[PDB]
């Protein structure tokens, strides 16, 4: 799979063929991150905190 | 025919419908609106119909809304979304209609709220019209629990939280029904059962997942439900009451439905591209 | 005929109503909605009409839904209350009818109210799509004041606060429109002129009411923009754009009028209740 | 007029005979009160607090 | 001698106080901090004192952080404000020094918050570090009631109700004792006894002043917490324990008194005047 | 000597503390205050020193707290938490002492902000006591955007975001200066220079790092604001001003060192833990 930086503890992340853009993986750091596209790269960033609004 | 599917939180449910575009040959793009801004003109005319799929609700209302104004027609409608996402705005179409709802009382006020508890007695329901995975349902069993419970809707951030629904407690059989419909037919029904240390159905609080039989009573209450409301795809909580039978408790407009396959065997994000394509193509 | 009038927060308006009703010889009750629940049930539909007056939105939204489902007639609908009430559901019906409006971005995060920044240019207005009295509407006019603005809204306690309306400034001559219409018909129209330290029109603000001639095409957009969303006793905003002519900016479902009764004479509350008696009578 | 207690700071608040029970009106403690029947009596309360929500 | 009364909203506490002002012949300004900002610089040295009036916490502690900057002596302090305005802060300074505190797990987070509930059983009681007036004290019956309480507390504005104080239920006299000190010295105390419907003893609940008399083990045990946070004027609410005897449950650093003098005929603002008068001329 | 590392989310600074723990054998314990509670009793006291690194300042406030109550010296203290948690609270310290800060005024109410953007003029910056990253620190150029800025913060749900710091805006070489200092000495300085369209300096806002020389000045003003706070593990930011010289604009009680080991090839994590083997063994 492809090796993202955690941009909260800086630990590899390895992020499956699987993930799409948007897509939430959790790391061992006790961090929720998002999947996202930069230009060709795919990188990590916080993921968004549940809203009061947030579900079906 | 081109698709557009907005997305803010991409998860099984957005992975498996932009599989179904795929595998039906549909052009489709994906928008994600947690990190495009929308623009009112006509630019967004280029899609024929969008799959409204953000997480949060106002996401989903607001896209709804920027994407009709451009002439796409989507699925929900931003006035589905509007009375779907609000359950007071649901029951207050059901109710009118004759479909059978939760007793219920809406209190606006801390002061209203212990009044209503007053009236109806314990124990009771008291939830907030706006929220979902069960988040602020709360069991009502005592005064003590009322008072604290006001105290804390009090508290919080969005004034339509501090909205009370109080309403009957109806539960006899440890799950509820939740029903999936598209195009305002029924695409099937699976119960969610309550699992240990739990008051609450959702799949998201550990709801397990089962199949049921589905007769005609269950079939016609849930399309009259989505009837009135015109869901286009719309997920139904239905509450069964030991003396009154099916008892609509809410319609969702965005609908999660890993749990509905697992029980049905359905292939929701399949059904849902054949009827578009059969539709809008 | 039975009126209810449904309040929370008693201001003038609230009680020009009631003294109209009480002077037209209207039986009437007041329910406040921030004392009383609401039951749905066949209860309430001793009421012929309903005026729907809370200060709170959700109040007015959920009180109107409540009396609907008894068949009340409310004044506003729900339906009516839950697109005026929002300026996204709002510039989505006027705009997809050819009503004209500030050229508008929606932006709904932080990552994309920057990029609305960067795609239209300063000055900007940044409003939220719920509020009122001109509550966080702001006037951005470089990258800094952009920035701690996104920063600020995503503090919010409602999520819809955090949605952006980024849209051109439109204000050229110190003032913005009001009018009110009553069964879409136009009542009338004056200005609000913008204070010293100002950047907003609102008589909540110190906004000063004065008169206006109403021409055909400010009537004819203002007769069109109500009938578009339906509302029976709306007020409605206009900008006047220096090359575009009236643009229509909001529309509010609980109008208030002290601020049109300075300026215009009309006696609001009367009108009103002519009108009822008029449509609803029984 | 009538002479009501402020729930705030125990002092005499002169009330119009205009007042319906919704009005709000100041005191010079720095509170803003609410008018309110309970049963024979107006009376004063804690006024709220302007929501985000609030307005036309 | 010059006085500085400090205040935002002027409750009858604030005006007592300033009527004792008045009669003592004390030269005394007031400052209202929801009006008028403060500068950090030495223009408020000209007073020899501040009392610390305003209803607001913050408000409270900053306008003594401003006037201390400046030299001028503030009742209470700064610290003495930031400790007992936070009940954790309170029961770690108590705890360190032997003094009786209530039964307390601390729980930071959601997770930790279920955790602490399994440890303790039920029933609880479950409160945030700061509030007045018994606002988010719950009395937490069983485990549906403590998994909507999380849920609401999760969703509050500020972080500080995130955290969760679980203790240990005290039912023993149906009330609970609140006490007076000035300079470290006991006024004295009374009973708020707990009224119908409640299970908080505040006066602002509808709790009822009664009285009590003092033995040397409650005195030791106010004099003793109150000059372990260094209070110049302060309340102090203690339970009684059926087994630990007298336990301190807080101290409030902005003491309304009201129904303290309804109970006692003691003049608050008075002994408040002279304590100053005497100390700081 | 046995220590615990008190943790919520492990950033590079924790697992680096970590990793200096184990390679200078110190017998060590991670307690994840995010996943356990802390109970009020003596048992925690079998750790000698509590390194307290939560990411939330109420956690690291609470867990000190806690700690402290079980005879647990921690680092930092929860008086120090407190005071280098709040600006007003440091600056309060730090003016008392004639160390220079920038000139101040506190607004504690809208109007009071209003007024004290009247008494300063423009520009300034407004800042709450509260907050990290440079979050909601603005540069306030005229009277329209003073008065969105302070309806914004009063919609907000944490009391202390509604104080206003109302500074003199200081521009003068387009940076700040950030120390570290270990038991009251001073371990080393950077610059952090402000990046394109940015007026503040952070790091995690494209702050970029240089190297400064620390002179005389410099260091004296830093050991002494550390002295004054009784700081044993801090960062101190420093602003440059064209007439007042050195600065200090705050003190942070968790600090981040990233950018600091960038910067100056020190060993951060090394040199805290041959300190805290140095002092409590
Ligand atoms: N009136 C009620 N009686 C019994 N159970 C209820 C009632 N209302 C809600 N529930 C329970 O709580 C769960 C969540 O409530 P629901 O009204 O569906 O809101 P949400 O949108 O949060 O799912 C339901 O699946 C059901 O188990
Ligand atoms: N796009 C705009 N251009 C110029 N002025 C605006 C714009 N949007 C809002 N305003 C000003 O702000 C005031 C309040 O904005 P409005 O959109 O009417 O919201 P509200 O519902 O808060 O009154 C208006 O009366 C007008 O003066
Ligand atoms: N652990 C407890 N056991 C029994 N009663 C309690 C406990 N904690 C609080 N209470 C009750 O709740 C009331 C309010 O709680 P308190 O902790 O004093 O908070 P507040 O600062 O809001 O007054 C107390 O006067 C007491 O009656
Ligand atoms: N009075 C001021 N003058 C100039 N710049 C300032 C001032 N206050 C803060 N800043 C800038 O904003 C940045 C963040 O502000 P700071 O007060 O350190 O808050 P935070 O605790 O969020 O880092 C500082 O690094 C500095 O560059
Ligand atoms: N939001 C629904 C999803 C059910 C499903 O996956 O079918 C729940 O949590 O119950
Ligand atoms: N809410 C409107 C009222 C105008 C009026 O009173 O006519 C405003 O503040 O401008
Ligand atoms: N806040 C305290 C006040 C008690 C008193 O006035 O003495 C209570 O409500 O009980
Ligand atoms: N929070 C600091 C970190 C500095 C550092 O890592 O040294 C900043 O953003 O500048
Ligand atoms: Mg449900
Ligand atoms: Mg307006
Ligand atoms: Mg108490
Ligand atoms: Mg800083
Ligand atoms: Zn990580
Ligand atoms: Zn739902
Ligand atoms: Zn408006
Ligand atoms: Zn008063």
């Amino acid at each position: 799979m492809v090796v993202l930086k955690c941009p909260v503890c800086n630990g590899d992340v390895n992020v499956p063929d699987d993930a799409l853009p948007g897509e939430i993986v959790e790391h061992e750091c006790g961090a929720q991150l998002e999947v996202y596209n930069d230009h060709g790269r795919l990188a990590l960033r916080l993921a968004e905190q549940v809203g009061e609004d947030w579900g079906e | 025919m081109r698709v557009v599917l907005i997305v803010d939180i991409v998860r099984q449910e957005e992975k498996l419908i932009a599989k179904a575009l795929e595998e039906n040959k549909v052009q489709y793009d994906i928008i994600n609106v947690a990190q495009e801004p929308l623009p009112f003109n006509k630019a967004l005319g280029r899609y024929d119909v969008a799959i409204i799929r953000p997480v949060s609700m106002y996401r989903a209302l607001y896209s709804s809304a920027v994407l009709e104004a451009a002439g796409v027609h989507t699925i929900n409608s931003s006035d589905v979304i509007n009375v779907c996402g609000d359950k007071i705005l649901t029951y207050s179409k059901l109710y009118r209609e004759g479909i059978p709802i939760p007793d219920s009382i809406i209190a606006l006020s801390a002061e209203a709220a212990l009044k209503a508890y007053e009236q109806r007695g314990f124990p009771l329901i008291d939830k907030p019209p706006i929220g979902s995975w069960g988040r602020l349902v709360s069991l009502i069993r005592d005064v003590f629990e009322g008072k604290t419970i006001i105290e804390h809707r009090e508290l919080m951030g969005n004034s339509a939280l501090k909205a009370h629904i109080v309403q009957e407690y109806i539960q006899y059989k440890g799950r509820d029904i939740r029903c999936i419909a598209i195009g305002e037919e029924l695409l099937g029904c699976y119960a969610r059962n309550i699992p240990p240390n739990e008051w609450r159905a959702n799949v998201a609080l550990g709801g397990t997942p089962s199949n049921i039989e589905v007769d005609e009573k269950l079939k016609e209450t849930v399309v009259k439900a989505v009837s009135i409301v015109h869901g286009e795809f719309v997920s139904i909580d239905i509450l069964e009451h030991p003396n009154k039978g099916y008892v609509v408790n809410e319609l969702n407009d965005v609908p999660e439905f890993k749990g509905f396959m697992v029980a049905t065997n359905i292939n929701v994000a399949q059904k849902l591209v054949e009827y578009i394509k059969e539709n809008y193509s």
